[PDB]
Formats: C-alpha cells, structure tokens, sequence
C-alpha cells in the first residue's frame, strides 16, 4: 500500500518489475515462504531520483508480520546496501517466516538513496497460528542457539529499570527532605546556605561513589559474561551480477529493439495508444504479448489465452490489443499498441497529466511460436487528450 | 588599504620562485618544483586550494579582484573585531560562578 | 612507518602493491636511486574510502632525506594529482637524490583524496655523506642554472627582516615617547588629547608616505629583476594508461579467475585458511606461488624455492601452503590455501576482528612450468575463529 | 562576443567546434534560418570545469533578435538540459526566426553547469524588416492558434494594474484621513487611541472582505476560462546519440591517432610549433589539412587551395604549414606542425602564458586523395618562448 500516491512517471521510469512469485499465499506461524522476482533499471533514469548506486532490497509488509530470514539480490546475499546499474536486470529473492496471524499485503520493494522507495507488486498472505508460538532460532559462532525473538530483553530490563528506580528515589529523597516552596522561600531570603549543608554534600559524595562502583562492577561483569564481541557490520557490498540469460534487455545477437514514436493518453480516460517502431533481431517471428508498468501487466489475449497466476489488482489479461500479424525476423515494423484497462485509472497512472514530465516507460515482451520471450525497454513522451 | 597592499608587499619575496622552468614535458614554476623536490609525506598536490582557472575568469583581473574582495571583507571583519577587542577589555566583576 | 595502525580490511581492499624495487639500498649525497613498483586497484573499493579519481603518488620518507627529482605513474610524468580507475593496474617509478646522511625507511605510497593515504612496501636506505655537499641543480627557460636548495632565500630575508625591524622601531618609538601607565592616566583623566598632537600626526603621515614609497620601489625593482613570471601550475592530469601486459588482472584470453568461497582466520592466531575456486583460462598448468596483502608477500616454498630480494618485514617465504597438484588448463578446481606467518600478526592483519567489515582482499599469482606469472584478484568475507 | 576574455586553455580543452553553417546570412522578419554544427568533447576535460553531464545548447545572440523555434542536439529535440559524454561527437541544429532588424553576431554555444558557458563560432546576420511585423504563431492542444509575441499580456495588465491602483488608494486614503505629523504627535502624547476608532476598524474589515471576495471571484473566473492546464515541464533529457559516421574521433578500423610530443609558443608572438606523432590506421595516404582551435581554423594552403565559406575572424586559410609528404597507410611518422596567424593573437590564444595550465588542445583533420576526412584529437603541454 502507498504506491498509487506516487507520481506515475517516476514509477514507470525507475524500476520495471517482472516475473514475481509468492511461493505460498497461506503460511503457518514459523512457516517459510519465498518471494522472488526480477527488476530492470530504466535507462533514462529520472534526474529527480538519485542514482541507484546505493540501494537496499526490502519487503513491503505492514510490520514484522513475516520475519526475513534471508534476502539475495544480484547473486549475492544482501543484508546491506547494494549497487544497481542503469539499464541492467537483477534477480531477487526474499525468505519470510510467518509471525503474526492475519491477512497482509506483502510487496517487493527497493529503497534507493535520496531518491527514495520504489514499490513492486504485492500479494495477500494469510498467516494462521499464534504469535506466541513464533520462534526465531539463531546459531552463534560458539555453537550456542538463541531465540532472536526473546534473547537479551531480560538483561535490558535488569539494567534499565533499577537505574530509573534509583533516579526516582534520588528525586523523591531530595523533594521530601527539602521541598519546593520552603526551599524557594529560604533561597529568596538569602538563606540559600540553610538548604544545603555538610551532611547533604557527604550524602551526595557517597551516592556518587556507589554509582561509580556499580557502573564499574556492571562493566566488568558484562565483559566477563561476553568476552568476545564484534562491532556492528556496515558498508556497501561488492558490485552485483546482472542477469545475462537470453531474452533480457541488453543480451546478444537475438533481441528486440522498440522505440516510442509517439503516444496519446486520455484524460481522465483509461486508454493509452502508442506507436512503436520494432526491430526484430531474432531468428523467429514474434508477437507482442505484454506491456509492463510500475507493476501492472497489460496482456495480449491472443498471446495470453489463459491468464497467469498474478495478483488481481495488477493483472490486465485483456489490457493490450495489437494487430494479429507476427513480426518476421529481421523486419522493422511500426505498430500501434492500445492499452485499455480500469487498472490504468485505479493505479493512478492516468495522473500523468499532473506530473512535470509527461512520459511513459516500461518493458515490452515478445513471444515466439515456441514461447520464447524477448524483452525490450520502451519509454518516451506522451500527449494528453483532454476529453469531457 | 590593508587588503590592497598585501600582494604588492609580498611580491619582492615571491617573484624569484615564479620564474619558469621546463621539466620532462611540462612547464613549472620554481615554487612548484621546490614543493615537488622536497617531499612532504602528508601534502599531496590536490590539497592546495589554489586557483585552477574558470570559464568566468576575464582578461587578467585575478589579483586585483582578489585584493578588492579581501579589502571589502576586511572592512566588516575589522568592524566586528574592533568591538570584539572592546568587549575583551571589560573590567566587569561578577559575583557568582 | 604508520601502516600497522591502519585497519586491515581497508589496507587489503584498496591497493595491492606488487613488484616493488629499490635500485640502491646505499646511496651517497647527490646520488640518485629509483624506487619502482606496480599497483592494482581492488574492484570492491570500500565505501568508506573515496573514489581514487583524485590521487597523488608520493614517497613515504621521514622528510626530505631524499629529494624527488621526478616521478611517473601510468606512463605519465606526475607532479600533480592523477586518476586511478577501479580494477586496473598502474606502474610507478620515483627518482630520489640523497640529501641527509642516515638510515631511513622509504615507502611507496598513494594519497587518495578524502579517503586518505595508502602506504606500500618500504626499505631501509643508507645515505652517506654531508648534507652541506648536497646540490639541487635546476635549469630555467633562459638557460640559467640555480641551486634549488639555496636559491631565493637571501631575497626572502632581505625583504622580510628589515620590515620587522621597522615595525619594532615603530613600537619602541611610540612606547618610549609616550609610555603605557602615563598614557593610560592621561586618557583616564580626560586628557587624551595631550597624548597625540599635530607633530605626532605629521610623523605618522611621513612614516606612511615613506612606507608606501618603499613598497612601490620594491615592487618596481622586483618587476625589473624578473620581467617574465608565470602563475603556479595546478590541476588534475589527463587519464592514465593502465598496464596491458600479459598475466595482469583484466587481460586477454589466457588468465586466472579466483573466487573466495570462504575463509577462517584465528583470533588471536597467525593463521588464515581460505577456500578458492580457481578457473584456469591459460594453455599451461599453473601452481599458486604467492598471496599478496597490504604489502606483505606469502610465498609457496614449492614454487619459490629461493627467497627473492624483498624487505624482511614483509617477506613470508614459507607463508603459503597448498596442494602440490598443478591446475590443468581449462580446469575449474577448489583449493584450500593456508597462510601462516608471524608477519600476519606483526603487521596487525590479525586485527580484522576489530573492523566493521570482516573481509580480506589481495592478489594471487599462479606460475607455469616455464615461470610465466598470471595474477588474479581475490577478496571476500572471512570468519573469525576465537581461540584461547 | 565575450569568448576572447575567457582563458585560452579552457577554451581549447573543453569543446572543439567543427563544421558550422548558417543557412542564411540575411533574413527578413518572420524568415527562418538554420545554424548547424558539430562539437567534440575533449577527452582530457579540465578539472576546473564541471562535468558536461548537465548542459544546454543555446544561441549566442545579443537578445531575442532571432526567435528560436526549435533546437536539436544528439538526434533529439532539446528544449531542456542534455548530457554530453567525454570524448564523443554530437551534431546540433538551431532554427531561428528573424525578429529585430539590424546586424547581429549569432554564435553556437553550450552552457555546461557549474563550469559555465562555452562559445563557438559566430556569424553576422542582417535582419531586414519591421519588428511590428513579427509574428510567433503557436498551436495549442485544442487546435487554437495564438501569437506568442502578444498572447497573455492583456490579462497580466488587467490583473496587476488595478491592484496597484487599489493599494495606492488605500495608502492615499489613510494618509489624507490621518496624516503623518498629526498622527505622530497624537501617538507621542499618549493619544494613540484617537488615531484609530471603531469606524476605521469597520472600514478595514469591509475592505478586507471585498479583497477576499475579489480574489475568490478572480480565481473562479480564471479556472472557468482555462479549465485544463499543466505544470511547467522540466528535467534532464534521455542520453544523447553521438556521431558514428566514418572519420570522426572514436570510430572503427580506419582512423588517425595523433600524440603531442612537444610544442613551443612564442610570447608575445603569433606562432605555435608542435611535434605530432601520427599513426595512420586507414587504407590511403593522408595529408594534414586543418588544425581546429576554440573555434578558429588553421588551414593548410596545400590541402585547402580555395578558402571555404567561414567567418573571416576565425578562418586562417594559410595558418597551417607542414611538409608536403603524405603519410602512407599503416605508417607512424613524426611531423612538425607550424601554426602562424594574427588570429592566434587577436583571439587571445597567445595569453596561454597567463593560465595556470600551459596546455593546448583541438582537432587535426587529415585528407585522402579523394577528399575523405579523418579527425583526431590533439592536446598536451606546451612551452612558452619569451621573446623581446
Ligand atoms: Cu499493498
Ligand atoms: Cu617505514
Ligand atoms: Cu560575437
């Protein structure tokens, strides 16, 4: 939740999410599920958003309703910030363990630095069980196992609460011994020396000595209990490994190149008609089957005869309409692509007319007779058609 | 005048090291070569905030512009520090510390 | 001196120094020697250290005990800052002329900008002679020769000392003429006009006129003496030329690729056991002969039968132990590399457990039957084994 | 006008302008002409100037004497900032419509960000007609046509002037009703309550209510008149497409590579002698025909037998002299190039001795027997020869 309120042109021109899966839509407490996906970095990265040089993969849940045991992006385990390069594809996976019972919308997201957060597709997950049954077992370097949910909290209380009690006792002792109105009147008449005497200073000195002794004893006992500790581990990770499989954007001799010659979107309609110059550098005829948005999917019903397993609020199984003529290998063709769905309006992609850059962006997928998929990046300026 | 007279009265001790020499392929001053030859471990060349040129620099106005800017700022700094010195000359005796 | 105190993971993961030579270990005064070497920029450059885009090659000596007549990095004479690119190799050379008698530890170093200094291997140099015999001859554009050690100092004194004498005379004159207590008492009684009169103002005006005349005369005489001067020369140099010889990291079809599958280092032991996946893209079987550190060398005694000419405090001629099986061409093999030397502890590379990033980095050299060397970059996280 | 005052080394080492044309040197009012050209980004971009990552193509005229209907750089329509990459060539074109009669010097320029402006060649254009006859027709999205010269100014006056009149009336009313001296004397004697009474507060409240009503009515009427408006469009454009034609710097197997072994320039003479190592990677012998400067052209009279159509103040048709021996294919040759013209002094390229970096830069063009042109980038340090 929250993406609809973000500007359409920034959502479309930053990260193009594609195949995203949720291994389980219903999990028990202490049950693991994997949210995987792929992301493409738009070549024309907006000037408003900072470079993806510093970014962090994250799970968009309403809290620790699922515990992230691990996450991997760019063929690397990624507990800290990573680097995404412009115009490259990266695969990601997140392991999540059920904690809190209920129905929750869990998304894939990437928080880029001072540009900010980019939210991907989400799905409703049902967690059944009791949160009291949740365990988070963690093994240490010495082989000891702890429960990360409950570990170390008793020590925190046993150190923090007694000192608060001591401070309250100090304040209460001085307040009862001297008072506020009486002390004020004594100080106001020049008798400020009557408030504090030698015995009070001696009591303060004894209290300070005891406090220092307690601090030293606590430090020594803590060091004895935990003789070997390490500092917090932080820093940017090594450069990631992009996807280099056949069919993705930026791969070898066989590919598709699409250029946006022009587009019109209705205001406040639900339509978007674009003109695409397509160059087919593969060996087989291709049909356009999908247009990809900020997380939305507009599918060609002639290519996608049966709708796939995707969240309902982002899946337009009939949203894309084109001609029924395949693009022959080595043929450059200009085609007219129509995107028409109520999801274009619900997800506030029709609010493009409110932005300071009236541009679209995303991925186009082309399919062979045998089902091989080729991805191309489309983007560019569009014109609003104002209708009443 | 304090801002304007800084460079003319420093030039007699400065010009001798501003003579030009030709090294392996480059042109150097004697001051740059003195700094290069006698090695300072913690003084790389990139640290020095010296002029490197600008597209808004004009026909030989660098030193006069710097001198006039220094004089103008020195006016305000003098006005502030005169009263700073007046404050530091206080004979006030306080009762409680 | 000073590198031991720097963090191990920053030393290992910034600059990998290799073959470094000192042409002479004993020089006379006015005698030249050349310190040469090569450096590799670690691909996973730490986020803490700034980019090597602005860097300066330097000689780490305790002062101008040797005079740097020239220095070259990246096939360019480098009196100013240069640019080093990540994952590339650069050769450097420095010419040094003996100035001060004594024994000095002279190192290769590179000062990168707001990351800071990186110190390479050092060697003890004995300079014999008298510093009074030192000369620094420099030729000007007009053909005149000067001694850079002694040139221009007499002019500096002759301009600076007389003005200090004039200022002292001014202060002394006013102090003797008026005084401090007498002037204070005169001003305090409202007789401040008695301190300064018309004659005092006339004397001040005459002094100011003489000072202005002296300044103008000095400027004119200085311009007459040196009619042609140039401003200080500063700025970043043109991009450098990296090493492109066979066997270095990032060269053609024949190479070695090493990936760190995992490593363990003892705390506070002197050992480091790592697991290396090695892919051999050369035409001949290779044996691992050396691991390179922040400037340390851990050599395989089976490959390095005779120890080379290297400083003793960085040369572990028996520090590397592996299996005695050569890696056949085109063969991917997982090997276990053991690094064991007291130099690992003395140079405080064992302090990795104090850092916020427990990672190692460096170069691995592989050798053919005919002695051809192939370099690969190794690096990645390691695990501390706490022992008592 | 203004380039002469810029430092020579920054002009030479930032942007190398080549073939630049003005379609018409004399235009009428409402008559269009096209100023086209090409630009090369110097590989050794100065540290003083910021990166060309943010830059804007512009026409250097003394004002809107010509109206820019369109401009294109890097195969893209460019009304906003673009990105230029180091060491690449970009073609630009600007369409200009005559507005003000007179003779004006119109230049090609590129304003890079916090480095600043870089000015290219200029030409004198004669605009004949009356500025009152100028029209700037613009079509809206609804098909309505407006005159951009005159559109919207009447609304600006009709909103701004009446409010200024109202404010003047307010000030005048209070001034006449109360006065300044009388009000001051009343307030000074403790009779400040006599100045302002209940009727004055009521008048102020009525005036404020009327002002608020007028503001609301104006806003509503304005929204009714223009129901559909869009925000200002701003932002960096997508990456540009460099020139990839044969013969430009950075193209395929056939090319020329020139390295500056050394150069001398007279001070204050008009000469510049340089030594060039030339490697010819083409299939035909080449003769050097031109050296390119900050916008100046020094032509070889043996190659350029007839001077081309270029502005007189930048065209040195006899400024370049070399040997008359063609450089055979695949031959590396060291040649001595002499540049001698009064334009080198007039354009203040001889002021190189005033800069903090005594370097030259530019482009060298080589020509085949059939007239094919190959460009190479030359640059590097030069030595001033002081003469009297
Ligand atoms: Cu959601
Ligand atoms: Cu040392
Ligand atoms: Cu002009």
């Amino acid at each position: 939740h929250g993406e609809k309120s973000q500007q359409a042109f920034l959502r479309m021109r930053t990260l193009n999410w594609y195949d995203v899966q949720w291994s389980k839509t219903t999990v028990n407490v202490n049950e693991e599920m994997v949210l995987s996906g792929k992301v493409h970095v738009f070549s024309a990265w907006p000037q408003a958003v900072a470079n993806p040089r510093v970014s962090f993969l994250n799970a968009g849940e309403p809290g620790p309703v699922l515990v992230r045991t691990a996450q991997f992006i760019g063929e690397q385990f990624a507990p800290r910030s990573v680097s995404l390069e412009i115009g490259k594809d990266y695969a990601f996976s997140i392991n999540l363990r059920g904690r809190r019972a209920g129905r929750w919308h869990v998304h894939a997201q990437i928080n880029v630095e001072g540009g900010g957060p980019i939210i991907g597709p989400g799905q409703w997950i049902e967690i059944k069980g009791d949160m009291k049954d949740f365990t988070d077992p963690v093994t240490l370097l010495d082989g000891s196992t702890v429960d990360l949910e409950h570990y170390g909290i008793s020590r925190v209380y046993a150190w923090h609460l007694p000192w608060m009690a001591v401070g309250a006792a100090w304040i209460f002792f001085w307040f009862v011994r001297k008072g506020i109105i009486t002390s004020y009147i004594r100080v106001a008449e020049g008798k400020a020396d009557d408030v504090i005497g030698d015995d009070d200073r001696r009591i303060g000195a004894i209290v300070l000595a005891l406090t220092i002794l307690a601090t030293i004893v606590g430090y020594a006992v803590t060091n004895s209990t935990f003789p070997r500790t390490i500092p917090l581990q932080a820093g940017l990770q090594k450069p990631l490994t992009p996807i280099e499989t056949e069919g993705t954007v930026g791969v070898g001799k066989e590919n598709v190149t699409t250029e946006l010659n022009g587009g019109v979107y209705k205001v406040p309609g639900r339509e978007l008609t674009i003109n695409v110059k397509v160059k087919n550098n593969t060996s087989q005829p291709l049909r356009l089957g999908e247009y990809t948005a900020a997380g939305l999917r507009f599918l060609n019903p002639d290519v996608f005869t049966t709708k796939p397993d995707f969240p309902d609020y982002l899946l337009a199984d009939r949203g894309l309409s084109v001609d029924a003529t395949p693009i022959a290998p080595g043929e450059a063709k200009e085609i007219v692509v129509k995107i028409q769905d109520a999801r274009w309006d619900i997800e506030r992609l029709s609010d493009l007319a409110y932005d300071t850059d009236s541009q679209i962006g995303g991925l186009l997928f082309f399919f062979s007779p045998d089902g091989k998929r080729y991805a191309s990046e489309i983007g560019g300026p569009v014109i609003p058609k104002f209708v009443a | 005048g304090w801002g304007l007279l800084f460079y003319p009265n420093n030039w007699p001790a400065i010009a001798a090291f501003h003579q030009a020499t030709e090294q392996h392929g480059q042109l150097m001053t004697l001051a740059d070569l003195i700094g290069f030859h006698f090695v300072r471990t913690s003084m790389p060349e990139y640290i020095r905030m010296v002029e490197r040129g600008t597209l808004r620099t004009f026909g030989k106005d660098v030193v006069p512009v710097a001198a006039f800017f220094s004089g103008f700022v020195s006016m305000m700094v003098y006005f502030l520090w005169w009263f700073m010195g007046r404050w530091y000359s206080t004979t006030k005796v306080i009762d409680t510390i």
